[PDB]
């Protein structure tokens, strides 16, 4: 709260997590200050205003299986006393066209996804940064998977 | 981190009966689970891969099912050759490629 | 025609070293990952080691970490297990097996170990 | 819509558009406030200052044609006094490595492009977010194509 | 170079550079004002506060060589009197799955990498935006390679 | 050798159903998209239906939406058109045709329909 | 949403003369336009695909050109076999795969 | 069987024009980039011109820029070098060579020029 | 922009001895450097590509090494065939595909 009291959050993926996307804050150069909460793996917004929302995920694979592999990343918000969730940001990638044949090397591949934008948020919104294939997640290095918001006006 | 249990330890049945083997994981492995058969005095033999897919050359009486933490291997009709030891293998990384305790299948 | 043939086992004393071999034939060995899996007398199966097609990824079980070293020769189509600092608990029959090496995030591996060698017996007497 | 009046804009692609990139401010979580205008599919800047400019497009395809396919996304500026369009942000992607052979399935693929950066703009500058292949554009879902600016100084 | 005394920077790659990534500023639509310095190919921060850090690089190739090609982009920070550099943002891409066979055309390909996030920085920190394969860098057009920061608080 | 052979048409009273078949041979049928295109007596061509190689994308003409159903069986290498509640305007010769299915955004399709069946006549009155 | 026009409706020429067929779309369809030939008593036959590309096995006298809303099919020298009905097809989604009204070409 | 065969050289007056040809055979010519490289009598090698597989990239040496024009015909499997305003310094034997065209950023090229023609002599009488 | 030097200009050795040829660049070219051999009366012949890779059909006595600005071609034991002129080529763009001055290896 040494900054100018602006609500801010920058959480990273737990490296100790085993094939599952769990957001954490107690890290080097990861923050969570000025009212922003983290409940049920979601970011809780404290004030009405214009927020910058961003997130990056990194997927990794060795070869391609017989089933089609789609990688999605989506940031959504749930309003206060709200059943449905409206999607704010979303991106799709398709790293695997065909199955790796038998007798061919399972060559590695990498796929990042970045999302960012400015949205008006109300007090009590619950923001989520979700993926569809947690088993493909890659948090081998520090600054590869993250999820952050910061109020620009309030 | 993940502990595999296999029930029962010993299964004694007659030819023609249906065998139901259970493999449980302390934490979810999605469907990254295999079933191997080992007859006395031979190397293991891949039966099931990715929980439900039947390996090439495996008779149709073997079937796999389950997801997450619970997995099951069913032999619909025992043959005199199916009496062996059956192991499940979780194929995650923590710890990597761990085999279960095994289930022993005998006659009578 | 598709086969793995192992060798190198025998009776060894604790603290010594031994190197097991697994010669492949009938398939493109340079494209498959390889596993070492052992079985103690009267016990079940225990996974030992793993390496990818070019050796970029290596994995070891905690009980052998720091003592065993898996390696491979793609011109000779052979897999090796170097066993240093042998213990009585290493007494087992050792199998090698091939794997497609297709995985997600380097953590979850599809398919399974479909063909195996005949095994080679390692006894650590004293 | 905040105590410190600040030019802001976040427009999305028209889903009803037929193979064309048309920006709209008319749905849930799309805004256009505090002087920023939308004329001729362009954003009109109301005040001189430091602006954050961002945009995402999402392309989709089925198979690959015989011609090489380049996907470009570019944010450009037209000054109040200058002659033409100066590119501020630009990125290129090549989703098709080779033509889908006869007898092979036309498997789908997805390719997003994200652009963002901070630029000093004068009052009256026009901003345009353009693509080169509108026929490959994918607005099947809400938060996939968008274009926004927000003043950080004045 | 003083709009409103808010620390700001948006530098681009030198187009005349030969296989090297050198950040420059003297260009139209590139800024470096309000204390932010550029020394030894790094951005020097003048004030403690919450900064928006972003960078985009663009890689281009003709075909695929026999060796595996990994393209990385990383934004890292060096504190004052510190001796290690902590990576803030990082992404990896793998454009080349297999070597271009003999008798096949060396078709061109493009790979962008975008990094962005908000970080707390102190006075005197040195920020660097680095790549691992400068020989694949493509700054033929203007808005393709860039690196910028802007203070959001203080 | 690459050919499409249709069957199933005929004379039907209005409101009933009829099922058209289109057996493919000489090519990898499971990789091609398929179209149904009809031609009324003395009129031009009218596109009826379309489906992709695995059936993920299906499209119908407005005049037949809700009454026709295109489907396929890749093990039998055959395309099917199910026609329910036939009106008088459905009286036509029906052709099936193959398509590479290469498209942009699922909206613009390259190439064209290069091989066709012999056609089958449907008369409703 | 998209309307296809074809001019002229009927073209009566002698063998050897240049045939110019026109296809117009109410809105731009880029180059996703094809030309098909239908002889009396036969199934349609693909002539041109993607505005200007000639299909396999098609004689060199047929040529396609144009883009957006305006397309032209030129036969540099009419042969007796070429007297048939010609349709243009827009291959967009609104509405999908619409055929034009067709242009018939007969003798003087 | 894999060969490049050049032709067209001879004695030419200064200021005139000459067209060199390089017919390829034995390989898929339409997939390779092509170079022209010349060698003055008793001198070393000097790179002259380059073009990619479809002509998208053309590169020239400064001494020939504005006077020479490299071109290609993939239906005839032939490479062409158009030489205008011939000077005494152009007197050399001209070789064509094939290249995989595999490059990084359009600036650094892997591999090398692996098959060459027999050369054709160009002499500018003065 | 880039100037290539090749040392020495003339190298006089006996058959069986080792040849060490030097190629230096005024600026770094990473490992995009090749070595060509030209025998009397023939077109040049690719020896080494990408600094250290030996081309197909080239005898094993030829080897390349170096990076950045310093490159070396070693012939471990000269054969009578090996007496020829050797050129290095930097394969960057400034200027493109420049050849070195060449090194003549002769007997005396």
């Amino acid at each position: 709260r040494t900054p100018s009291d602006k609500p801010v959050a920058h959480v990273v993926a737990n490296p100790q997590a085993e094939g599952q996307l769990q957001w954490l804050n107690r890290r080097a150069n990861a923050l969570l200050a000025n009212g922003v909460e983290l409940r049920d793996n979601q970011l809780v917004v404290p004030s009405e205003g214009l927020y910058l929302i961003y997130s990056q995920v990194l997927f990794k694979g060795q070869g391609c299986p017989s089933t089609h592999v789609l990688l999605t990343h989506t940031i959504s918000r749930i309003a206060v006393s709200y059943q449905t969730k409206v999607n704010l940001l979303s991106a799709i990638k398709s790293p695997c066209q065909r199955e790796t044949p038998e007798g061919a090397e399972a060559k590695p591949w990498y796929e990042p996804i970045y999302l960012g934008g400015v949205f008006q948020l109300e007090k009590g919104d619950r923001l989520s940064a979700e993926i569809n294939r947690p088993d493909y997640l890659d948090f081998a290095e520090s600054g590869q998977v993250y999820f952050g918001i910061i109020a620009l006006t309030s | 981190e993940i502990v595999l249990t296999q029930s029962p330890a010993t299964l004694s049945l007659s030819p023609g009966e249906r065998a139901t083997l259970s493999c449980r994981a302390s934490q979810s492995v999605y469907s990254y689970l295999a079933w191997y058969q080992q007859k006395p005095g031979q190397a293991p033999r891949l039966l099931i891969y990715d929980a439900s897919n039947r390996a090439t050359g495996i008779p149709a009486r073997f079937s796999g099912s389950g997801s997450g933490t619970d997995f099951t291997l069913t032999i619909s009709s025992l043959e005199p050759e199916d009496f062996a030891v059956y192991y499940c293998q979780q194929r995650s990384n923590w710890p990597p490629f761990t085999f279960g305790p095994g289930t022993k299948v005998d006659i009578k | 025609q598709v086969q793995l043939v192992e060798s190198g086992g025998g009776v060894v004393q604790p603290g010594r070293s031994l190197r097991l071999s697994c010669a492949a034939s009938g398939f493109i060995f340079s494209s498959y990952a390889m596993h070492w899996v052992r079985q103690a007398p009267g016990n079940g199966l225990e996974w030992v080691a793993f390496m990818s097609y070019d050796g970029s990824n290596k994995k070891y079980a905690d009980s052998v970490k720091g003592r065993f070293t898996i390696s491979r020769d793609n011109s000779k189509n052979t897999l090796y297990l170097q066993m240093n600092s042998l213990r009585a608990e290493d007494t087992a029959v050792y199998y090698c097996a091939r794997d497609r090496g297709i995985a997600a995030g380097g953590n979850y591996y599809y398919y399974g170990m479909d063909v195996w060698g005949q095994g080679t017996t390692v006894t650590v007497s004293s």
